[PDB]
């Protein structure tokens, strides 16, 4: 007598967001990464559910609980290495999602982008704050280095770092603090992703071409749920290749010792999604300038709504803005390699030149590139 | 006019049993639906084998560990008393 | 030489291969959407046909052959006498708001 | 920016100088009261002694 | 100092220091494009000074791209195979230089002929440096 | 009529019979995939797993 | 009383690169024997000789070495 | 993108579409696919390719120069 | 001496993408580990339970457990008493404290052998080449008292003896006990002690690789079958 | 649900994980409780359809 998907209200919002949402028909495989981040966040949440059921948080037996998970717990090695390489899968899907966001003209979805960079700050915070939790030598000294670089601010710095430590160094209260924070933070990331989907669904999605897609619309079901299933299956192919064949390749092998404060690793290095962050922090010789370059480096792609000087939306019809975008992702790859490298002459001058060129691309050269696009196409 | 429009040729896109216009349909529609439904069933049985596998890995993870199963098993009666 | 460089830029931009002229690839701001309300009906209809055909072509990830590409000499600047009127009306509105 | 710079917006900004400056002192005094700064609370004579 | 600059190609073995190697063959392609475009200007005169400077810039840019792609693919093949004494490492670079030639003149048959001829020319160049009897010999008999 | 035509005419038309054949194929496919992949895994690893040494070195 | 795997000695008496590393290592041995109280040593050349030795007896001698 | 009926006001455009079951699932997958992949990579390989060979040149420069400087 | 040597890629029995470890060599490596390396080094996270199912039978693992007198607690009169070990207990630590381990080994701590291969860059090729790399030091390099030189340890000064040679153990499995065989056996045994999930890991990887090879073109064909309406969608424009 | 022969260490850490995760399920269920409330309205102590007198 009545339609259930437009009558029942949970089914009404499920039908409006998922079934016949007006979506553009021409979106590529790079548009699948948002739903891949949703299902990757769900598989991180469910592997953390089945990982924290055997995890004891204290510095006497955190590493013993991790080895008890990897050896004595049946199928616990699959859950722990699936969680670590699913964090790697989460960050490569997040990096391709933010590369799509820098590429295809979706700066202008402004509240979506601002709650996205709030979500990205929370994802990076929970990634470091869960990377402490195996309690190895590399995890403890990475916690000490990353929290100690927050102590560069005068008059609030040592209050902030004894507040975030619970002591003079990283200890039992710091590890239980980071485990409670690593529980609570991806659920507020998931609620932020739900309201991020709400801020998207206010104005729909967008095409690769930067046009108004209202003339040509397909329903989301079954045209995009089978592309979602195909993207889920190729993401699970790369994720299950990462857990079942190369488990510690993207991870650091130096984490798998017991944690000892009496010795130091020969080079201190955070994870591969934090390597460009560590290179930008290592580029500035002043430590307060390094942590300000950290905060400005994460926050400077939120200024890309305010750095749209071109009258064309996407970069599909912008050929040397494409050159500056691929030299930006080349600078990101060089930043990842430089952060993976230790602090030696001459990696520091390469990191300094690449961070200066990356900030010159993201701040200076791409708005004047959009200006010279609309000058070469005779807009004004 | 209104009947000036004709639907163009799909002969580079049509499936191999429905190319000929002299023959009619509902003589190979059973085959052309059963092939795609066999692909549907074998895709769904792959998804069902993954769902019967991975949830069983998680259920055996919630089950008892090897340390607890080695500790709780030793009811050795011996022959001393 | 400048017209040859502009034609090479038109070829390297890619929307001449894809089936759009210069005024279809504008960002739909409030000025451009006011000009969207202010086109005549036939120009609006084949503009939205060209956007729908461009969305079909970038769904199929292919372009038209070279005989039906939109040439630079075949480009018409249809939106420009409407968009310049909308821009100068918005400019005099912001000057009256400054006054 | 260019549409936001003008005589009328400067007069509106002059009209909104004292209440936004007083809201800034509200935020500063509330930050001082929340954090209990030892340099600033030792100058007020009612909290002069030890707290 | 030009010959002392250009003889930095040989004493560094292949598989290492690709940037200096591609700088040497990019400068060699630029010098050969400069003399070929000078012969092209003195054989076929352009209708304009702008057309002549576009002709020498186009021929110098295409021959420098041929040399740069040849040395870049030669050192990339040297990285991926780790054989510094291999003529196939110059065969792949000569074929990539011929493919760059045919992509710049926009004809795939000319790209295939340039692949075959420039690949066997680079293979004969590396194998002539490997045996060592000179292209320009001193008179000794 | 060919074999997917008979499979659609008798087997794939009803959705409950479709799900029945999906679950019956899961019941056969679990044992068949386990047997075939364990046969491949012990065919490429003869003498290296425990099953090729427990028959002769258990005592 | 059995012998160890002498394919290290068979490799270094069969291959030219190992005796080139041996001759530059003994040249550096004579250099640090002539120079008394020096900070330079034979560490990097013995490192390169050990790298070539262990790389060849890993990658091309595998009929007994696992 | 408010709803599925009040979005656009377009006119005089006709769309023909066939069935999923009256047509091939992979219609000329190789002979029209590999020229299409070749055309797309011809369109974008001159823009995506030379920054990555700059990355590889900087990578080989940094590795061989660090191993030269650590002697 | 701040430079470290990368180990070569040794052709192991499990270096391939689908090949598991040699369980017979795991048994040999555990036997010669219990002979020569377990009297000084201390591993903790492996137990006598884990040897069954991999290298030993249950009676052999019980006979290996009962030969070690491990410490439990407490005695019913209120003290500490010794018992023979079972399958439930973990490995016997030969030094009860790390500071006692450093005082017995001159200021050098023997590290935890349970996670060495995952702990160190280069894997078990480093653990093989560190034991087989006991060469004479070159001149110009002088060491401390009782300290021997390796090219593979960072810092170039191991705190070890040269522990293995020919005829370390009268080898019970019939293989000759040369130094490369014994070092290969403890390298694959420490790879097993680091990753006991190696056989089940690459088995589940084989199930995954065959499953995605028999599932991914079907899902791609389902994407193309549900999208071929749009792939065959041709438009037209007929204004009056 | 025990993870072993009795209530033990794995039961306590598993109940810790469940006790942490279940109030967010309660919070999402409270969100859909509000969502199912907001179309059917709210009751009053009189128990009538009271859409005339609404504040
Ligand atoms: C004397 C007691 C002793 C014996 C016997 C011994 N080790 Fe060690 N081992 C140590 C100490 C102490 C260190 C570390 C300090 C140093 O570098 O001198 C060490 C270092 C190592 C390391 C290096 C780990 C790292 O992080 O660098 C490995 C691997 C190792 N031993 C394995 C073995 C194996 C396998 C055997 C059996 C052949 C063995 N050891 C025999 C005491 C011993
Ligand atoms: C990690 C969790 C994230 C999730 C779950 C997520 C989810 C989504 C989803 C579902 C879409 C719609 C795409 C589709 O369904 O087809 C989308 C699009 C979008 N997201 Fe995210 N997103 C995440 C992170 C981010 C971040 C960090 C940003 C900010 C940089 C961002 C900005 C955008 C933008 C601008 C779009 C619209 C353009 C597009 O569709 O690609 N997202 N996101
Ligand atoms: C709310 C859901 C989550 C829970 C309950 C959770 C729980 C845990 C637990 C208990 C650990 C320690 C076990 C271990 O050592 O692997 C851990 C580790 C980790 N988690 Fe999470 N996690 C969650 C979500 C995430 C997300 C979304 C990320 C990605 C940003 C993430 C990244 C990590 C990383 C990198 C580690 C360290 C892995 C390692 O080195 O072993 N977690 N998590």
């Amino acid at each position: 007598m009545t339609n259930m998907r437009k009558t029942h209200p949970l089914f009404k919002i499920i039908n409006h967001s998922f079934i016949d949402l007006p979506a553009p028909s021409n979106i590529s495989s790079w548009w699948n990464f948002g739903s891949l981040l949703g299902v990757c966040l769900m598989v991180q949440i469910i592997t953390g559910l089945f990982l924290a059921m055997h995890y004891t948080s204290d510095t006497m037996t955190a590493f013993s609980s991790v080895t008890h998970i990897c050896r004595d717990v049946n199928y616990g090695w699959l859950i722990r290495y699936m969680h670590a390489n699913g964090a790697s899968m989460f960050f490569i899907c997040l990096f391709l999602h933010v590369g799509r966001g820098l590429y295809y003209g979706s700066y202008t979805f402004m509240e979506t982008w601002n709650i996205g960079v709030l979500l990205l700050f929370a994802v990076m915070a929970t990634a470091f704050m869960g990377y402490v939790l195996p309690w190895g030598q590399m995890s403890f000294w990475g916690a000490t280095v990353i929290t100690n670089l927050l102590s560069a601010i005068p008059y609030i710095g040592t209050t902030l770092v004894e507040w975030i430590w619970g002591g003079f160094s990283v200890d039992k209260a710091t590890l239980t603090r980071f485990f409670a924070f690593h529980f609570i933070l991806p659920f507020i990331i998931a609620a932020l992703a739900i309201v991020h989907l709400l801020f998207l669904h206010e104005t729909g999605s967008n095409n690769p071409t930067g046009l108004n897609s209202d003339a040509d619309k397909i329903p989301f079901h079954p045209y995009y749920t089978i592309k979602d299933i195909l993207g889920i299956l190729i993401m699970f192919l790369i994720l299950m290749t990462l857990v079942l064949f190369f488990p510690d390749m993207l991870g650091d092998p130096d984490n798998y010792m017991p944690a000892n404060p009496l010795n130091t690793p020969p080079h201190i290095k955070p994870e591969w999604y934090f390597l460009f962050a560590y290179a930008i922090l290592r580029s500035i010789p002043n430590k307060l300038g390094g942590v300000l370059a950290l905060i400005l480096s994460i926050l400077i792609l939120a200024l890309m709504p305010f750095l749209h000087t071109s009258k064309q939306r996407s970069l599909m019809f912008r050929p040397i803005t494409q050159i500056l975008y691929w030299i930006l992702v080349a600078n990101l790859l060089i930043l990842t390699w430089i952060g993976g490298q230790p602090v030696e002459h001459p990696f520091i001058i390469i990191g300094q030149l690449a961070s200066i060129s990356y900030f010159s691309i993201i701040l200076i050269l791409m708005p004047i590139s959009g200006i010279i696009e609309d000058k070469m196409l005779k807009l004004y | 006019s209104h009947t000036d429009v004709k639907v163009p040729d799909f002969s580079d896109y049509r499936r191999a049993e429905v190319l000929d216009s002299t023959k009619s349909s509902k003589e190979s529609s059973e085959a052309r639906k059963g092939f795609s439904y066999l692909v549907t069933a074998t895709t769904t049985v792959g998804v069902a084998y993954a769902a019967k596998n991975v949830v069983s890995q998680f259920v055996s993870s919630m089950s008892a560990s090897a340390d607890v199963l080695a500790m709780s098993k030793i009811e050795i009666k011996l022959s001393d008393i | 030489w400048l017209d040859g460089f502009r034609k090479w830029y038109y070829n390297a931009a890619g929307f001449n291969k894809l089936g759009l002229m210069r005024d279809d690839t504008l960002h739909e701001t409030e000025d451009v959407k006011e000009a969207i309300r202010r086109l005549p009906e036939d120009l609006y209809n084949d503009r939205m046909f060209r956007i729908k055909r461009a969305l079909d072509l970038t769904m199929r990830h292919q372009i038209l052959p070279k005989d039906q590409w939109t040439k630079y000499e075949e480009d018409k600047f249809y939106l420009e006498p409407y968009l310049k009127e909308v821009i100068r009306e918005r400019k005099e509105r912001e000057e009256w708001a400054k006054k | 920016l260019s549409r936001f710079l003008g005589p009328r917006y400067r007069e509106l900004a002059r009209n909104w100088i004292p209440t936004a400056g007083m809201w800034g002192t509200v935020g500063a005094v509330g930050l001082v009261w929340a954090t209990d700064w030892r340099l600033i609370l030792d100058w007020v004579p009612y909290i002069n002694g030890k707290f | 100092m030009v010959k002392r600059f250009f003889e930095s190609y040989h004493e560094v073995p292949d598989g290492t220091q690709c940037h200096r190697k591609t700088y040497i063959t990019t400068a060699l392609g630029g010098i050969c494009g400069i003399i070929g475009s000078a012969y092209s200007v003195s054989l076929n005169p352009a209708d304009s000074t702008l057309e002549a400077v576009a002709r020498v810039g186009r021929y110098t840019f295409t021959a420098a791209a041929i040399g740069a792609m040849f040395g870049l693919t030669t050192c990339v093949s040297a990285q991926v195979r780790e054989k510094p004494d291999d003529p196939l490492n110059y065969f792949i670079g000569g074929c990539a230089g011929g493919l760059t030639l045919g992509a710049r003149t926009h004809s795939y048959g000319t790209a295939a002929m340039g692949c075959v001829y420039m690949g066997t020319a680079a293979a004969l160049f590396k194998i002539g440096k490997l045996e060592g009897w000179e292209l320009f010999p001193t008179p000794k008999v | 009529p060919t074999i997917p035509s008979r499979l659609y005419s008798l087997l794939f038309r009803r959705t409950s019979t479709f799900a029945l054949t999906i679950a019956v194929g899961a019941l056969f496919f679990e044992r068949a995939f386990d047997q075939g992949a364990d046969a491949i895994y012990e065919h490429i690893n003869e003498g290296k797993l425990w099953k090729h040494i427990k028959h002769k070195y258990e005592n | 009383l059995v012998d160890p795997l002498t394919t290290v000695r068979e490799h270094c008496e069969q291959l030219e690169k190992c005796v080139k590393a041996r001759e530059r290592l003994e040249l550096c041995d004579n250099r640090v024997s002539s120079r008394s109280q020096t900070e330079e040593d034979c560490t990097e050349e013995l490192f390169d000789f050990l790298h070539a030795r262990d790389h060849c007896v890993a990658h091309k001698l595998f009929k007994n070495l696992k | 993108g408010r709803e599925f009926g009040n979005l656009a006001r377009i006119r005089h455009v006709i769309s023909y579409s066939l069935s999923p079951f009256e047509q091939r699932a992979f219609p000329s997958y190789f002979s029209k696919g590999i020229p299409n992949v070749l055309r797309r990579t011809r369109e974008r390989i001159l823009r995506v390719a030379p920054p990555f060979v700059v990355v590889y040149l900087i990578y080989t420069w940094g590795n061989q120069e660090f191993e030269q400087s650590k002697r | 001496s701040d430079l470290e040597l990368h180990p070569p890629s040794y052709p192991w029995s499990h270096r391939g993408l689908l090949s598991s470890l040699d369980h017979t060599s795991i048994r040999r490596g555990f036997q010669v580990y219990k002979q020569v390396c377990s009297s000084c080094h201390s591993m903790d996270y492996v137990a006598y339970r884990h040897l069954v199912g991999v290298c030993y039978t249950e009676e052999e693992a019980k006979a290996l457990a009962e030969e070690v007198e491990v410490q439990d607690g407490p005695n019913d009169d209120g003290e500490m008493f010794m018992r023979p070990g079972k399958l439930s207990d973990y490995f016997p630590k030969p030094y009860p404290n790390p500071e006692a381990a450093r005082a017995a080994n001159n200021g050098a701590l023997p590290p935890d052998l349970s996670y060495i291969v995952r702990a160190r860059h280069g894997g078990e090729d480093y653990v093989f080449s560190l034991l087989t790399g006991y060469c004479e030091p070159p001149t110009g390099v002088s060491l401390r008292e009782g300290l021997y030189f390796n090219p593979y340890f960072p810092g170039q000064a191991i705190g070890m003896a040269p522990p293995i040679y020919t005829e370390v153990l009268e080898y019970d499995d019939g293989t000759p006990a040369t130094m490369s065989q014994v070092a290969k056996d403890v390298a694959t045994f420490l790879r097993w002690a680091s990753e006991p999930e190696h056989d089940h890991r690459k088995r589940m990887g084989l199930k995954m690789l065959l499953m995605m090879g028999l599932l991914l073109p079907l899902t791609y064909a389902m994407k193309r079958h549900k999208w071929s309406v749009l792939k065959s969608r041709k438009l037209a424009y007929r204004p009056p």
